[PDB]
């Protein structure tokens, strides 16, 4: 599911920067990222002409799950792919 | 919130360019349905991914006995899926391909079938449907059924000539279909774009001579030039010829 | 009538969806065209060769100042060519985003250029043009050229909604240009589709600090959800801030 | 110009409505064309440059 792919580049002690493959044009990407297994998951969007994205203000020793998803302009958003980084 | 997991797929009932079409039954109650499969890639390099969109929510407010029902759509990275009622007895362009002409009896019906359908089109102000042979479905008992998802024969001068037009457009729509039900072919039909394209304009065609008198009076008030002198769809369902033969 | 021997082929003038549009001069006259080159191949597998050639058809017969016009066409095995006039200073959306807004005299002498055309259209029953800012040339003299062969934010609710409708749609097609000259972007612009059909349909847009009240007034005008409260053609030639701000 | 220049052929892949012969008309499924200047018409286009 588009994106079919997704990765971890370069993170820092608080702070990760993530990277996904889609052969069509999306309107954008909805990241949203939480520890795995407690709180309310934050969200924010990327815009579609993007394919990377930052997300800082983590907490270290966490295990976290970022789940992304793009929105197609006339058919809505796609499965999300789910990814695991423990800080 | 359908998805391809939903739908147990079955022969292919199609394949052409833009898409293909294929028998569904949805796993969980084992009911038959028609999935069409649309390449957003083509549908994007020709613009037609708007009229899609745009015809998808139109037809969900539409609900007639002759409409083919659409139930729900998704997508994919790729693809996209319609989720269709199925159509047992295929298309009437292909049954007329088989037989070349139909029956006074079973032209009158589809008729019929095709202006209540309109009726009912105009009454929820939807304006244009494209009634090709190749977008008319049969129904199990043989119902006409319209499912909008080459057209040049079949639109009136005011389309092709890029000029304004209105709810007179299937009128015209339906004499070339009636035409073309018993004589096999449409009536401005050419050997060339240019030609068929200046006969739409002059209304230039002529009845054979096997065309009964009450088909060629139904005929020649709806291929009329202006759309004003069309009659209504209620005149059509009304007109002698239709009563005596429909059903 | 036309053949490919007929022409000295040039330098490209840019890609296109299904060719290469080429500078062509003739062979007789030496007159300086534009030689659309669009590939078969592209054209029967994509299914819009019926819908440029219809098009092909209501261009050739319409003849203004502010239209591009299309002397003829000829075709060899596996591609067709069109013979276009030829406009040197590009496309407005190249110029569109070259900049990033217009002035109120160039947006004026431009909503003026457009309104004369569409009366020349109008007046043979001929509606709908897209006239989008991807389909304006600029002529020699910096003169708005309807060129004709995303899309959704020029389109009036009655269309996005499939509805029929009238000569009206051209007057909500101008008004969002001249939203999109000022502004820089169409009026109803959204990151979705159900976004921008809510945002057409209910006519929600906003004016930004800049814009003057005589081209408010104007905008506000053109974009009514109604179609019978469209002004005329003629009223909008005739409205102050077009008659203060034009050069026709 | 459509390529190959009685019992004459073409072999023009093309595709072709008709072909008109200087007046006479063949089918355009036809390769060849017995008579007792020739035009390829397209169905869009109109008519391909003569020869020849
Ligand atoms: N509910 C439905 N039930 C049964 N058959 C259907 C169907 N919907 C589509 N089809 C079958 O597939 C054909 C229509 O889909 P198709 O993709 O071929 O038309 P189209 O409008 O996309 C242009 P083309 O015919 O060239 O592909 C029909 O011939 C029909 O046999
Ligand atoms: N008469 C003309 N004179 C000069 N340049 C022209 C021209 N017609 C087209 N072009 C230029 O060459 C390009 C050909 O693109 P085309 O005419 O196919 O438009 P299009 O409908 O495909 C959208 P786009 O222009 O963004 O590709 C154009 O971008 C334009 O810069």
């Amino acid at each position: 599911s588009v994106p079919t792919k997704l990765e971890v580049v370069a993170a820092t002690p608080t702070s990760l920067l993530i990277s996904w493959d889609p052969a069509v044009t999306v309107v954008h990407y909805v990241i949203t990222y939480g520890e795995t297994g407690n709180s309310p998951v934050q969200e924010f969007t990327v815009p579609g002409s993007k394919s990377t994205a930052t997300i800082s203000g983590l907490k270290p020793g966490v295990d976290y799950t970022i789940t992304v998803y793009a929105i197609d302009f006339y058919w809505g958003s796609y499965s999300p792919i789910s990814i695991n980084y423990r800080t | 919130q359908w998805a391809l997991e939903d739908f147990e797929i079955g022969r292919p009932l199609g394949k052409g360019k833009f898409g293909n079409v294929y028998l569904a039954r949805e796993k969980q109650s084992k009911f038959i349905l028609a999935l069409k499969v649309l390449f957003k890639a083509q549908l994007e390099k020709a613009g037609v991914e708007h009229q899609l969109r745009r015809e998808v929510e139109i037809q969900s407010h539409l609900r007639h006995p002759n409409i083919l029902r659409l139930y729900g759509y998704f997508h994919d990275a790729t693809r996209v899926y319609l989720i269709l009622e199925y159509a047992p007895l295929g298309t009437v362009y292909r049954e007329l391909q088989k037989l070349s002409k139909f029956d006074e009896q079973r032209t009158a019906t589809y008729i019929t079938e095709l202006a209540n359908a309109l009726s009912y089109c105009h009454s929820k102000r939807v304006i244009h449907r494209d009634i090709k042979p190749e977008n008319l479905l049969l129904g199990s008992a043989g119902e006409l059924k319209i499912a909008d998802f080459g057209t040049l024969d079949y639109l009136p001068p005011e389309m092709i000539e890029g000029r304004m037009h209105d709810e007179k457009v299937d009128l015209w729509s339906l004499g070339v279909l009636c035409y073309e039900f018993l004589v096999g072919k449409p009536p401005f039909e050419a050997n060339t774009y240019q030609e068929t394209y200046k006969r739409i304009s002059r209304v230039e065609f002529t009845f054979p001579d096997f065309v009964t008198e009450g088909a060629r009076d139904l005929i020649s008030r709806l291929l009329k030039h202006n759309p004003s002198q069309r009659p209504m769809l209620r005149e059509v369902l009304e007109h002698p010829w239709i009563t005596a033969n429909s059903s």
